[PDB]
């Protein structure tokens, strides 16, 4: 499904807070 | 009040991916009643496409949860899911109505009879945002915006066919979206397939023509949709 | 029942998460917290996920605009630099409101109601308190920066002392706290040696006990440990 339409146009890593959902 | 300062704010907001700020800035530029350059048209189109696109994606997620909740018979939860869907829906409609108001009062109105590129761009944009309204409407409310969407698309297509080459990216994008309108919105897959095939074949026949990358991607999208619609 | 404030707000937050509308999600979770009842592990996750995305969008926008403020300052365009700095300050004010909202929730409800035996909750909230003071320190200057820098370190320190005495080295909350606290030393305090010792010690303590973990706990612990490893590689 979902036909396509015309489109338009280092720091340190901290802990990710992953979701439980 | 200064037009250049608003355009800079639009460019700053885009870089920060703050598209509500970018849309608000370009809304004010349009309201100055001065014509939009090609870059100005791009900034306005990019800003509102991102703003409405976020609402459309959020609406689709909540709408599908609403249907699943409805099938499960959870009436109490369904009322809460529907309340959120309606809240998101009204934001989407306000965004579309803002764009349509800008088009009908400043952009399309101020186009001369010889400003064909702007007229095709704006009329296609009008069909798009009426189509986005049609995605979230049903019944007589849907038919109203559906008819308005088709009318804008067809006048744009007639102008583009007379004034634009088949490989013009604006004409190709218009044909792509107009075919999408026939398939998804008004359930005419044969009419959608016929239109997408017309524009793609017409573009190939004149493929011997600096803006190739912009034109090429839309052409792939036309084929990809044709493959999906078989 | 289902019409209660808590139930409706939690339902809104879960729907907002699905729609990737994190301002809605955070506002709903802020209202849940203000009910003055404890947060479950799921509710704690919803609140943390919501505000991480909200502040993270502002941080990303701030860094982009602040970077342009640097180039526009070096390039020397007063007519442009004045408006660029004005836009960043508007982003800062949004960012500071978000952080202050979080810290108010932690200070008035979340940390406040933790019983002394709720070590996991205290470590979680104290680490969060250090996190959002650190986000304030990322944009602050002058005497304002000093107070939030001290506040962030003090929250991190107390959390880490409790976590060391109450949590195994492989615990994701302890591992995430050590990671963020070492990031605080490197990025905020400009103390690379202190940052490297903390991260290295946390990685070494955890890796000594990975072999006892089950498949699911192993994935949760090693994912944070990889971030400690990637930080160590980048810091020298």
């Amino acid at each position: 499904l979902r036909s396509c339409s015309v489109t338009d146009a280092p720091r340190s890593l901290s802990s990710p807070t992953v979701t439980l959902s | 009040g200064d037009r250049e300062q608003l355009l800079q704010r639009a460019r700053l907001a885009e870089q920060a991916e703050r598209y509500d700020d970018m849309a608000s800035a370009m809304k004010a530029v349009t309201e100055l009643n001065e014509p939009l350059s090609n870059e100005d048209r791009n900034l306005l189109s990019v800003a509102y496409k991102n703003v409405v696109g976020a609402r459309r994606s959020s609406w689709r997620v909540i709408s599908s949860i609403e249907q699943k909740t409805m099938a499960d018979g959870n009436e109490k939860k369904l009322e809460k899911v529907k309340a959120y869907r309606e809240k998101i829906e009204k934001e989407l409609e306000t965004v579309c109505n803002d764009v349509l108001s800008l088009l009908d009062k400043f952009l399309i109105k101020n186009c001369n009879d010889f400003q064909y590129e702007s007229k095709v761009f704006y009329l296609k944009m009008k069909g798009d945002y009426y189509r986005y309204l049609a995605e979230v409407a049903s019944g007589e409310k849907k038919n109203s915006v559906v008819e308005a969407s088709e009318a804008a698309y067809k006048e744009a297509f007639e102008i583009s066919k007379e004034q634009m080459q088949p490989t013009h990216p604006i004409r190709l994008g218009l044909a792509l979206n107009f075919s999408v309108f026939y398939y998804e919105i008004q359930n005419a897959p044969e009419q959608a397939c016929l239109l997408a095939k017309q524009a793609f074949d017409d573009a190939i026949a004149e493929l011997d023509t600096d803006s190739y990358k912009d034109s090429t991607l839309i052409m792939q999208l036309l084929r990809d949709n044709l493959t999906l619609w078989t």
